């Protein structure tokens, strides 16, 4: 325990941007949680940066707008900040914070989790091995999800990728609590997220961090760690299975290039900060199964690229950390395709392990990699049809522009109210390979096209 | 011999009245026994690189000094052990606490103190005769495979006033004492080197025989010879090329991946098998493992590569081959970017340091086959092979361009054929091998028709790309029928060839001589069409590419059909049974034409 | 109106749901606010006053 | 047979919002309880102001409690102007514990200025001489301490434990 009082301060020996600098502090601790009066007597939070002898940095969640250096109390809690978590926080709505905006009370913590997470042992982790069937043909069919999967949604500003997630969590189930976290989203997709999980009966299963547009901004950087927590508490302790939605993770980032600007380190790629890898690797790493426990924990985060530039250093380093992507692109989305999402650029790194005889079909891993290679091929023609125009294509290549028109509206284009399964999807994309003959499936071997090409 | 904390920022703690403390010496910064090295020294003060978060640590916290840099333990139990950056071994963690967890600051020893492991003396010495470094003093078999030869720690010498009986030891046990001017000094089974020093050896041979690895593409293309350093699903390819090679110990590392793909490797090493003579035996009797995620802190993975190459320095100089696999290179560099940006230090080239080309080179360069140090006759061999990984698909990054300067066999992905995955791909504007001419003596000796091969298998490939620029341009108009067809080879070769899915069971590991059957197929019948085409060409009947496609449509599946051969439910000379009727299928489908 | 009349017999469930368990749970606070009483009034009066890291 | 649906749409939100609306007046009605635990508590702890020997001592510790936070030459003691002659009496039993504790020295006074309000009920609260670090240990920053960080066993006590939490306790 704490049974020591707590140490009230009122040394502030400078104010920089977001920065509190104290002074005269006596033995403090790293990573400190501070609690500031204002001289109006209104109350912020902030978190120790560094400390150097008698001097700390306190890192002031609400931005520093008013605080000056006579009458700003600082209290000094002497403890890193510690979530209050239960099983009851299931069904309220939180702010970036943790504090209740659902007309509610506070939480009666059953246990008091660090916030920062404390890592897994990979000798004890259990590989995710069993499927999720999302119903989305495009994330199904040919980037298929386990339970533990770490997998991003790239999108950009405008396309629908907030309705993208919302189907995922209606069609989520095998072939479950929702923990989600708003980082700096807008009123109207805030309105939208809780609005379908009021109608889908679901809100008994979800925990929604509501950090908004005009909310402060280095609040962002505890959000998705006060969400994590809670994961971590309901899929390690609860045993319950977990679904994480991180929308806007470029609003973690702009925050924290934020606070480390005014605070003048080395800075890195693109302005942002040196540590950003093993920063979203602190967050994303947070999830997966663990031996002992029958509990999961799916992250889904949700980026934005600014100008729909995959190798911009929020994709280019979320794409190192989590396990395959999936791309949300704008130019299917101008032509009216829902989803717009490019098969060529995405990926499940855990599709490979988690697809099969004996967990889906036999000629999962055939048909997807044949599905691959007509649109990649497909593609390429329709890039030769610009030069040489329409009249210069064989016989054989009128095939692969048949293809494109069948893929991206019987097969990608789906509806927002689809469930369709494993083996719908399957049926479907084994229509789109009787379009070529079958002496030009080369990726699919005799032993599987004896059996399930002719139909 | 003790300090206090000053200041923290991040894993940057600084400590005073630290006056006599050494570069590169760890510490044991906080009241939990925080490891953490020391990267500069301030009059009376030190800063200290720390392992662990940092979470917590006030000042006034005590930093105990200890008096060594930072270094593993070398000994028997090695074979079979998970360990992360700084060598904790991880299953003996996930026992000892029964959690799941890692705690902070954790202490165990690297190797268990408490199992027993048979002695037996080298046979060739005896009490009272002179010993020097590198001397084997003792055979352990420490199990079915691998015998752990007990060596001295260079650096040591004298004369034996005390060997052990053969009988079960625990590694704490004193075995040797040898007398030196004046000082006795006693010895243990396990030895302490430090991870940046390297191990000496005497000579350093030239390497000449080949290591085979299991993809078409660089065993045919870019070969890779017992001491080379290769470079390079990046991540899909390295470990399928960890899980099959033939050497005689497996350093896997992983410096900063995936968590899950690090619980994919801890369910297939232990669940792969190994023929020996009769038996088959676990690979994991051989191999020895580093696991560092990315969740885990930035120091610990820096020091995650030269815990590998520290081991597999070990191994060699029992006069072993092992061949170190060092997954994610270009995240070990940014493990070097971030934690010279905590200290302020000016950056060269796009955020990295500018001895990022000596640290790359301190790692490559203890590479090779050797003349290992000691008096039993040993030769080692270590075989590096990295794993590049570029930011942002772009091939101008500091830690390519640094490499390229460094090792001997280089084999990229290509430029389109990055965001969307067609794998392997080859870049023939950096790939090389320059054991091309190094491996001519073993090709004639025993495959003998594969070099023919290659240099055509080469030409084509070399043809499209200078081709497939003016089909982009021209678009197939400005060809002559002998140059449709190096269009379409070409488009086979990269297809079926070299296009190889690691990750299904009938293609993890190709043989050669399956990879010089899949390549005679395909140049036999690049001459089966070159001709069908030029000696009809002048006159009538005109055998085009055209014509080509729609009476031998069978038959160039049947060339893509080549690939789904597996290696082990068919025979050797079953898939050679089933290459010639493809040829005498292949003959016989032109003598129709013609 | 076997939509307004499905709504408000539910909502009788929903407010006959609430008080089982509203006096269910202030009926188990009874048994033991003396357990609890006797400690965080016996751990305030438990005053012990150290210095840590000299 | 679009205004058809519309309605078996909003049916699930009215169904929603009966339901959500069911919890939070539980949840409510919990946080009444610990809110009147905590008001039981603190009267029960202006019983313990009474008796002026128990009480003693434990002004004999939150005196000596705060000379121990801040290591100071100069503190200064504000009270209530109702135990003063306790406070009085239970700084002077601290100077021979905190002075052979440290090897330093010091000189504490008590404030005759501004008192503490009467309605604090006890305690001390210890600035030091410039007035800038203040530690603050009455009755009710002690109370307000030891039971949020035991709101766990509290949690488990009153209302009975989890079901479903089954690992870490």
């Amino acid at each position: 325990y704490l049974s020591q009082p707590r140490l009230t301060y009122k040394t502030v020996s400078g104010v920089n941007g977001p920065l509190v600098i104290l002074d005269h502090v006596k033995f403090p601790r790293y990573a400190e949680i501070v609690h500031l009066t204002l001289p109006d007597g209104t109350k912020r939070s902030g978190q120790v940066l560094e400390v150097s002898g008698s001097k700390a940095v306190v890192q002031v969640f609400e931005g520093t707008s008013g605080i000056d250096a006579k009458k700003t109390s600082c209290e000094f809690t002497g403890d890193i900040l510690r979530t209050p978590v239960s099983e009851d926080m299931l069904g309220r709505v939180f702010n970036g914070s943790g504090k209740p905006i659902d007309r509610g009370p506070v939480v009666l913590a059953e246990d008091f989790l660090d916030i920062m997470g404390q890592p897994i042992n990979p000798q004890c982790r259990i590989y995710p091995e069993e499927m999720i069937q999302t119903g989305i043909s495009a994330i199904d069919g040919m980037n298929s999800i386990a339970r533990g999967q770490k997998i991003p949604i790239f999108s950009a500003a405008g396309l629908p990728h907030n309705e993208i997630a919302a189907q995922i969590c209606r069609q989520a189930g095998l072939v479950f609590a929702i923990v989600f976290a708003a980082m700096g989203v807008n009123m109207e997709t805030a309105r939208f997220f809780k609005s379908d999980f009021e109608e889908n009966g679901s809100m008994d299963n979800v925990c929604l961090f509501l950090n908004l547009a005009n909310d402060p901004t280095i609040e962002r950087i505890i959000t998705p760690r006060l969400a994590l927590t809670t994961a971590e508490f309901l899929a390690y302790q609860c045993e319950k299975h977990v679904l994480v939605i991180l929308t806007d993770m470029s609003s973690y980032a702009e925050a924290l290039r934020e606070v480390s600007a005014a605070r003048e380190e080395v800075p890195g790629r693109r302005g942002f900060p040196g540590y950003m890898y093993t920063d979203l690797a602190t967050i994303y790493e947070r999830a997966g199964r663990v031996e002992g426990r029958n509990g999961s924990i799916t992250q889904i985060p949700i980026l934005t690229m600014p100008n729909d530039d995959i190798t911009h250093p929020i994709p280019d380093l979320t794409g190192y950390i989590t396990e395959g992507q999936i791309y949300v692109d704008r130019q299917l989305h101008n032509r009216q395709i829902y989803p717009p999402i490019n098969v060529l650029p995405s990926l499940s790194r855990l599709m490979k392990s988690a697809i099969g005889e004996g967990m889906t079909r036999k000629d999962h891993a055939d048909v997807s990699n044949q599905l691959y290679a007509c649109y990649a091929i497909g593609k390429d023609v329709q890039a030769m049809k610009a030069v040489v125009g329409e009249e210069a294509l064989t016989s054989d290549d009128l095939l692969y522009l048949e293809f494109l028109q069948k893929f991206e509206r019987n097969f990608i284009a789906q509806g927002p109210y689809e469930n369709r399964t494993v083996y719908e999807t399957l049926d479907i994309g084994w229509q789109l390979l009787r379009i070529f003959p079958k002496e030009m499936l080369k990726r699919i071997p005799q032993s599987t096209l004896s059996e399930f090409y002719p139909r | 011999t003790f300090g206090y904390v000053h200041g923290v920022s991040g894993p940057v703690v600084t400590a005073c009245d630290m006056a006599g403390a050494a570069m590169y010496e760890l510490v044991r910064v906080g009241h939990s026994e925080l490891v953490g090295e020391i990267i500069r020294l301030e009059g009376d003060m030190a800063t200290i690189q720390v392992y662990e978060e940092t979470s917590g640590v006030s000042v006034g916290d005590p930093v105990l000094r200890t008096g060594k840099p930072l270094s593993v333990e070398l000994g028997p139990g090695i074979m079979g052990a998970i360990f992360d950056g700084i060598q904790r071994p991880l299953s003996d963690i996930s026992s000892q606490t029964q959690s799941i967890y890692i705690p902070r600051g954790v202490n165990v020893s690297a190797l268990s103190r408490d199992v027993k492991w048979d002695f037996t003396p080298c046979k060739n010495l005896r009490v009272g005769s002179h010993i020097t470094g590198g001397d084997i003093y003792g055979i352990v078999n420490e199990n079915s495979l691998i015998k752990h030869k007990i060596m001295l720690p260079p650096r040591n010498r004298g004369t034996v006033t005390y060997i052990a009986p053969p009988g079960n030891y625990d590694t704490s046990d004193v075995v040797l004492e040898l007398e030196f001017e004046g000082i006795k000094e006693k010895f243990s089974m396990v030895q302490v080197w430090p991870v940046r020093q390297v191990r000496p050896v005497t000579e350093k041979l030239p390497a000449n025989h080949p290591l085979l690895t299991g993809q078409r593409v660089l065993d045919a293309l870019f070969p890779c010879v017992q001491g080379g350093t290769t470079a390079i699903g990046k991540t899909v390819i390295s470990q399928s090329l960890s899980k099959y090679s033939n050497s005689d110990v497996i350093i896997y590392v992983g410096c900063g991946e995936r968590g899950n793909e690090m619980s994919e490797v801890l369910r297939d090493f232990p669940e792969l098998t190994m023929e020996v003579d009769g038996k088959v035996e676990s690979i994991m009797k051989r191999t020895a493992l580093v696991a560092n995620t990315s969740n885990m802190p930035v120091a610990a993975r820096e020091a995650s590569i030269y815990t590998g190459i520290t081991l597999s320095e070990y191994f060699r100089d029992m006069g072993y081959h092992v061949s170190m696999m060092a997954d994610s290179t270009s995240r070990w560099a940014e493990a070097l970017r971030e934690i010279s940006g905590r200290l302020a230090e000016m950056p060269a080239d796009s955020g990295y340091p500018a001895y990022l080309g000596a640290r790359l080179a301190s790692f490559y360069e203890r590479a090779g086959r050797v003349k290992c140090l000691g008096n039993p006759e040993r030769e080692g061999s270590v075989s590096i092979v990295g794993a590049v990984s570029p930011p942002g698909g772009d091939f101008s990054d500091p830690v390519t361009s640094a490499t390229l300067g460094i090792v001997q066999v280089f084999w990229g992905l290509d430029k389109k054929l990055a965001q969307r995955k067609h794998f392997p791909s080859v870049n023939w504007l950096i790939s090389y091998s320059k054991y091309m001419r190094a491996l001519d003596e073993y090709y004639d000796k025993h495959f003998t028709e594969f070099v023919p091969l290659r240099t055509k298998a080469k030409e084509i490939l070399q043809e499209e790309e200078d081709l497939a620029e003016i089909v982009q341009l021209v678009g197939k108009a400005s060809l002559a029928e002998t140059d449709k067809i190096t269009l379409e080879v070409a488009k086979l070769i990269k297809d079926d060839f070299l296009q190889q899915n690691g990750y299904t069971p009938y293609d993890r590991f190709c043989p050669f001589y399956k990879t010089v059957g899949m390549l005679s197929n395909m140049i036999a019948f690049y001459d089966m069409a070159r001709r069908a085409v030029e000696t009809t060409a002048q006159s009538d009947n005109k055998i085009t590419w055209s014509i080509i496609r729609e009476h031998m449509g069978e038959i160039l599946y049947k060339l893509s059909s080549m690939k789904f051969k597996d290696p082990v439910k068919d025979g050797e000379a079953k898939i050679k049974a089933d290459y010639a009727q493809l040829l005498e299928d292949m003959q016989n489908a032109f003598r129709s034409l013609e | 109106q076997a939509a307004m009349g499905s709504q408000g017999n539910l909502s009788a469930e929903v407010e006959q749901a609430t008080r089982r368990q509203v006096q269910g749970m202030q009926s188990s606070q009874q048994r033991n606010r003396e357990r609890v009483l006797a400690q965080l009034l016996g751990m305030v009066c438990d005053v012990r006053p150290q210095v840590h890291p000299n | 047979e679009k205004k058809e649906k519309q309605i078996e749409q909003q049916k699930k939100i009215q169904m929603s919002n009966l339901m959500n609306q069911a919890r939070l007046k539980v949840l409510r009605a919990r946080d009444d309880l610990i809110t009147d635990l905590l008001n039981e508590a603190k009267q029960r702890l202006s019983k313990v102001v009474k008796d002026t020997t128990r009480y003693q001592v434990l002004l004999d510790g939150l005196v000596l409690q705060g000379l121990y936070q801040l290591l100071e030459p100069r503190m200064i003691v504000r009270c209530r102007k109702q135990d003063f002659p306790l406070v009085k009496a239970a700084v002077q039993k601290a100077i021979p514990v905190y002075k052979v504790a440290t090897k330093r020295d010091v000189d504490v006074q008590i404030d005759q200025e501004a008192y503490l309000p009467e309605e604090i009920a006890g305690g001390v609260e210890i600035y030091n001489g410039d007035r800038k670090i203040k530690v603050s240990n009455t009755l009710e920053s002690r109370l307000d301490l030891i039971a949020q960080q035991m709101m766990p066993e509290v949690r488990g006590a009153l209302f009975g434990a989890n079901a479903n939490r089954k690992f870490l306790d």
